[PDB]
RNA sequence: CCCAUGAACGAGGAAUUCCCAGUAAGUGCGGGUCAUAAGCUUGCGUUGAUUAAGUCCCUGCCCUU
RNA sequence: ACGAGACUCUGGCAUGCUAACUAGUUACGCGACCCCCGAGCGGUCGGCGUCCCCCAACUUCUUAGAGGGACAAGUGGCGUU
RNA sequence: AGGGCACCACC
């Protein structure tokens, strides 16, 4: 019994990947990663099977639910979460110089597919309708 | 025997986890299984009124809050020795809800 | 800025004229020695006195510090 | 092997809904013609046969998400309302609509009511579902 | 005999704090990390690298001091500035136990030569003998040192079963495994102390530290023996398994002393306004013909004793 | 049955009235606080404890009967006690009123002031600052102020370091305003000040002279 | 794997000619991208924008005015309908044409208003300007128009690869840097 | 709430406000007010940029002679 | 010496610690439905249950306590250095 | 006369 459970997140969003010993199913809430909308950003999705071949994920199940944020947000989470949970297992049960060839892959793509980016909202201040925004000023 | 859960609630981090474990340690030395202590999420009040007394100059205004801590503990013990062991020094502030 | 106030610079030159022999350039063991032979009440004011304190050894290293009397 | 969660939802409802007009067994009310379909929406639906697709949909729903009554099927269905002059806000779905639409779906037995309340997928209506899935499949591929 | 430079390992990204290796596995050893990570090397010695990361072992919160390898060569012991100890499957790479109670930052770990005992010196200025179990059968501070408690080391000599400790007191101290009770004291150097280590045949214990001499002493006799002179700091002091050697990390070089003439053999500098990276770890391997290096551009270096 | 939000703020809001009642009841008496035990224990803390407990203890059972009746305690579960400040000089609500009755009482403004401020320093207090502000003399109002020692104003340690008290004088010409800030000695016991130092405040551990060993000695135990 | 575009627009044949614009407009090799949305902290640091791919500054200009604030989802719509329709009108890569029509729309002098004084204009200036004008010239077209927002751009970049004067950014060009040659 | 009625307004002169990163702007949701109750305010998330890393030209404030 | 800074709250990190039927996960058992084909250690389930006479392990996700963590600390350049 | 600072100044 392999497996991990990695999660990745975007702003609100947080997606675990289960990912487990298995024969290359990838699922995202029980759907098929092709079927998650918005289809615009299905690449978004995609980017980590199409830089690491299907090679890679031939050997695992991964199962990624995901709640929170928004859509974009759970999207990048999701992508995000992925990338991490095959890199865990990989540095689990594999050796480690394949956990570090996909890991370089990654990070030369894109560091936000395994490291978070830490944005907040930020909070409103009275005298304006936002955190820098300020009411119209008069004078006259 | 009964299956006693103590709720504590205050509105002092230092003193509630004192008290918590305080009962926890009595409860360890009375050889009693003790669910941990169970952290509620915090419940933060607030209020947001304007600083003047009046309605004159920039409008300022003063974010009040008062934040309230929620602890649970279980035990497996005979109602009076859940008593005894509740009868121990009681930090002020803090607020105990014994049921059975 | 990353300006120290005189807080900082004080507290690092009287750390490095009482503890010269315990202190290096590695900026860790500079904090655990501040943390074990100063009461330093906050832990953001330790981290940058240690820092200065390493700073003022790779200083001293490359030669003599008008401000610390050895 | 396919379930409804392996296919395109729009396609499935579509297919869903002309599954059950074709079977012609699901009451409709007289009213389905002069009606629309909240309070926020501004004109009836432009589709003739919209009670088929919204039974359709309610029906994935249930699939998707039992133990829902007539007030979620009107938080499900809801929408932004237009005020004029003044900011646009949330608004529900017609409790009519949603009610006759879940009494219709207990007629086809598709559908029954829950235990803890609210209304839930017969093994009936979740086998159509899922053949009516299994079409959707074979066609695209 | 000079020893001259065959190969690096580029795995960490930290300072290499501590290298164990085992005489059961010539192709394996341990290297612990300010990355807060054990890297169990694999040992190619191809073209390309000497070594590459086989497995590395997470689950310290700070940085990893001291590591060292059971005797089987099946389970690892680490200690770090979380303040605890942790006991690895090497198979696996997971932790099997975890010993806690020392309040500050674990400086050293060490095996018993049975492996059915663990000491731990800390910051606390406490010992702490424990069983294989992670129960802390005894804790020395009363007698204990002053200051933080730098390393700890178990004779090999099962005759007189004694342990070595070294302290930021400027002390040497053994205890009697037996009661843990003090034995006797040193009081020889000026500066703190980094590092002791004890020879193979259990009969010299060598100390280092600030001042940058290597102090000898007769564990079976009690008694100072001589005193080596290194130029920088000493930051760890090996014996040669097989050869009367005494290898000292002094600052950015590494010293080798044979003991019999008391002279430098060999000095191992590395090939360079930077202040050039210090030797934090050295270890021999089994057999005596390779000594790895540690130093704080995360880098290990393996030097190779050519004829 | 009541919800814990509401609970905590009817708590909040009973200590506020009972405070402010034994502020108005027992202003002449050295009231400075009441400290509230869940029987029901009030405590209320004063210089002058005979004057609260009055003749055989008829002012302080006065005192239990209409705080039980007004806020609808069970007879005999409320019980009242009084004490005495550990060190009345450190309390900004006692020496406002010590303040505000030596003003009642016709004392000039400066000389009642400087000795409050003197009782103050005296008492073990880092700094101190009293201000007086009204028609001190004359129709037009101005304030004057007496500092001494050390004073902080802004941070959070004002709030465990820095004691307050505002406090009216109802006089024949109008009202005066009496304000009293008192830094607190640090205190380590934790009795009179805080236990918690300054923040920004460094001690530095005095190093142990030792003398080197010149030559190797081992000894035995 | 190659990336391409959309998956349909590689990059690797993409040529920048003028040697000034080169570092400033990524568009291969490590800046080559599925999709122009990455989310990505390119405003953090000065000329950190240099590293931002050119579709992708394409895509987060086309965001105006207010109404369309944050659309970023439909702004990418609207550029893959966009390089379609450039490709179907062209025959060439839809990169290549954009690339071109930047560095035929930057301008290269202009003029400071200190009476007026000429003054050159930095590499990036000129690809943000050329980019600023690409975009308003395609909005101001498909504005109370018939033609759609994907049509206009693409005509808009089409004619700017062309160097043609139906260009928007190219008339806004040739007037911004005669202006500066009479004030030179 | 329903049916019906279907005005100005086609981007706004002189002038002028706010703002640099999860920010501006778009978007909705809570709290206060509240029997009835948000075009206000105070918070919250969601989508999410262009431009700049400079200056004393304007408006001010401050320092020196 | 006050003010500034320090400070308090907040945001971001921890597969390390503490520990949860008023939070969950994974595993297993039962049940529903799909695929005869390739019917399985299959897929979907916010369907039920597993300290609660007795029947399962854990804390990644959630909550919230303790501690850690960042110091212009490392390298290069400029600077009276 | 010279020198600083600020999207409640400008660029
Ligand atoms: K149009
Ligand atoms: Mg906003
Ligand atoms: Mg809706
Ligand atoms: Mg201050
Ligand atoms: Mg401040
Ligand atoms: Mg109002
Ligand atoms: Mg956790
Ligand atoms: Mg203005
Ligand atoms: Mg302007």
């Amino acid at each position: 019994l392999q497996s991990v459970q990695v999660f990745g997140r975007k702003k609100t969003a947080t997606a675990v990947a289960h990912c487990k010993r298995g024969n290359g199913l990838i699922k995202v809430n029980g759907r098929p990663l092709e079927m998650i909308e918005p289809r615009t950003l299905q690449y978004k999705l995609l980017e980590p099977v199409l830089l690491l071949g299907k090679e890679r994920f031939a050997g695992v199940d991964i199962r990624v639910r995901v709640k929170g944020g928004g859509h974009v947000a759970q999207i990048y989470a999701i992508r995000q979460s992925i990338s991490k949970a095959l890199v865990a297992y990989y540095q689990k049960y594999v050796d480690e110089a394949s956990k570090k060839e996909i890991k370089d892959i990654l990070i030369q793509y894109d560091r936000t597919l395994l490291v978070a980016d830490p944005r907040r909202c930020e909070s409103k201040k009275f005298g304006g309708p936002g955190a820098r925004a300020r009411y119209q000023k008069s004078y006259r | 025997i009964h299956r006693i859960r103590i709720t504590l609630t205050s509105r002092n981090v230092k003193s509630l986890e004192k008290v918590c474990a305080d009962l926890i340690r009595g409860a360890k030395e009375k050889n009693l299984k003790v669910k941990g202590p169970v952290r509620m999420p915090t419940k933060t009040l607030r209020i947001t009124t304007r600083k003047t007394p009046c309605g004159e100059g920039s409008k300022t205004w003063d974010r009040f809050q008062m934040r309230i801590h929620k602890r649970l503990i279980d035990l497996h013990s005979p109602s009076e020795i859940v008593k005894q062991i509740t009868s121990i020094s009681i930090e002020p502030g803090v607020e105990v809800e014994v049921t059975i | 800025g990353r300006v120290r106030t005189k807080t900082v610079k004080k507290a690092a030159r009287v750390i490095i004229e009482k503890y010269y022999t315990r202190l290096g350039n590695d900026f860790h063991t500079n904090k655990r020695v501040c943390e074990e032979i100063a009461i330093i009440p906050s832990k953001k004011l330790r981290n940058k006195i240690a820092g200065y304190v390493t700073h003022l050894m790779k200083r001293i290293q490359r030669g003599p510090v008008r401000g610390i009397s050895i | 092997g396919v379930t409804v969660k392996d296919v395109n939802q729009q396609e499935f409802v579509r297919a869903l809904a002309a599954f059950l007009k074709k079977s012609g067994k699901l009451k409709v009310p007289e009213w389905v013609d002069t009606v629309k379909l909240a309070k926020h929406k501004e004109l009836a639906p432009y589709d003739e046969n919209w009670f088929y697709t919204r039974a359709a949909s309610t029906a994935r729903h249930l699939y998707l998400r039992g133990g829902a009554g007539v007030g979620s099927m009107t938080k499900i269905y809801g929408g932004r309302q237009r005020n004029g002059v003044m900011p646009s806000h949330f608004s529900r779905g017609s409790k009519s609509v949603a009610r006759r639409v879940l009494q219709a779906l207990e007629g086809l037995k598709m559908v029954e009511k829950d235990q803890d309340g609210g209304r839930k997928l017969t093994p009936q209506g979740q086998r159509d579902l899922d053949r009516i899935a299994g079409q959707v499949a074979a066609a695209n591929k | 005999e000079q020893m001259t430079l065959r190969g690096t390992l580029k795995g960490h990204n930290g300072w290499v704090t501590q290298i164990a290796t085992t005489p059961q596995f010539p192709d394996m050893i341990l290297s612990a990390s300010r990355d807060k990570t054990i890297i169990m090397w694999k040992l190619t010695r191809d073209e390309t690298n000497y070594g590459i990361p086989q497995r590395a072992l997470r689950g310290h919160s700070h940085f990893v001091s001291d590591v060292v390898i059971s005797s089987d060569g099946q389970f690892a012991l680490s200690g770090s500035w979380d303040g605890t100890l942790r006991l690895w499957d090497l198979t696996t790479g997971t932790t099997t136990r975890r010993f806690v109670g020392h309040t500050k930052d674990v400086l050293s770990v060490a095996f018993s030569s049975d492996n059915r005992q663990i000491v731990s010196g800390s910051r606390d200025k406490t010992i702490k003998l424990w069983n294989t179990l992670g129960v802390c059968k005894y804790t020395v501070q009363d007698e204990s040192h002053s200051e933080w408690v730098s390393c700890v080391r178990f004779s090999p000599n099962s005759s007189n079963p004694i342990i070595v400790s070294c302290g930021w007191d400027k002390l040497v101290k053994v205890w009697n495994l037996a009661n843990c009770k003090l034995k006797t004291n040193h009081i020889g150097h000026t500066g703190y102390l980094n590092t002791v280590t004890v020879s193979p045949d259990g009969s010299l214990c060598a100390s280092g530290g600030k001042d940058g001499q290597a102090m000898l002493w007769d564990l079976n006799e009690g008694k100072h023996l001589y005193t080596l002179d290194g130029g920088d700091i000493i930051n760890a002091l090996c014996f040669s398994p097989n050869r009367y050697w005494l290898c000292a990390a002094t600052g950015p070089s590494i010293k080798i002393w044979d003991l019999e003439g008391k002279i430098i053999v060999d000095e191992l500098k590395q090939e360079v306004k930077a202040e050039p990276p210090q030797c934090t770890s050295l270890a021999w391997s089994a057999d005596g013909q390779t000594l790895f290096a540690g130093y704080t551009d995360n880098l290990v270096r393996v030097w190779q004793v050519t004829i | 049955q009541i919800s814990k939000k509401r609970k905590f703020v009817a708590d909040g809001i009973f200590k506020a009235e009972l405070n402010e009642f034994l502020t108005r009841e027992l202003a002449e008496d050295g009231y400075s606080g009441v400290e509230v035990r869940v029987r029901t224990e009030i405590i209320i803390l004063a210089t002058r404890t005979q004057n609260v407990l009055g003749e055989k203890g008829r002012r302080i059972r006065e005192l239990t009967a209409v705080v039980q009746k007004r806020f609808g305690f069970p007879e005999g579960s409320v019980e009242l006690y009084a004490e005495k400040v550990a060190t009345r000089g450190l309390c900004a609500i006692a020496q406002a009123e010590s303040l505000r009755y030596k003003l009642l009482g016709g004392l000039a403004v400066r000389r009642a002031c400087y000795g409050v401020l003197r009782f103050i320093m005296e008492s073990g207090a880092k700094g101190c600052e009293v201000v007086v502000s009204g028609k001190l003399r004359g129709q037009r109002a101005k304030s004057m102020k007496f500092v001494d020692g050390l004073m902080i104003h802004s941070g959070d340690p004002v709030n465990y370091y820095v004691d307050t008290a505002v406090r009216h004088v109802l006089l024949r010409q109008g009202v005066l305003g009496i304000k009293v800030k008192i830094m607190l000695p640090w205190d380590p016991s934790g009795k009179i000040g805080p236990k918690k130092p300054l923040p920004d405040h460094v001690s530095i551990v005095e190093p142990k002279d030792e003398i080197l060993p010149t030559t190797p000695i081992s000894e035995q135990k | 794997p190659d990336i391409k575009l959309f998956g349909k627009w590689s990059t690797d044949d993409v040529q920048i000619n003028d040697i000034s614009l080169q570092d400033y407009i990524a568009v291969k090799e490590k800046y080559a991208k599925y999709l122009p949305h990455s989310a990505g902290r390119y405003a953090a640091k000065r000329f950190r924008k240099a590293q931002c791919p050119i579709v992708e500054r394409l895509t987060n200009s086309m965001m105006m005015h207010g109404r369309n604030n944050g659309k970023k989802l439909m702004t990418v719509r609207i550029v893959k309908h966009a390089f379609e329709i450039i490709h179907l009108l062209t025959g060439e890569n839809p990169l290549q044409v954009l690339v071109n029509a930047i560095i035929n729309s930057g301008p290269r002098e202009d003029s400071t208003r200190i009476r007026r004084q000429a003054v050159d204009v930095s590499p990036l200036r000129r690809v943000n300007q050329a980019i600023w004008l690409l975009c308003t010239g395609a909005r101001e077209a498909a504005f109370r128009n018939i033609k759609t927002i994907a049509e206009c751009l693409a005509d808009e970049l089409i004619n700017a690869a062309k160097g043609s004067s139906n260009s928007y950014a190219i008339k806004k060009k040739d007037e911004l840097e005669r202006v500066a040659k009479s004030n030179r």
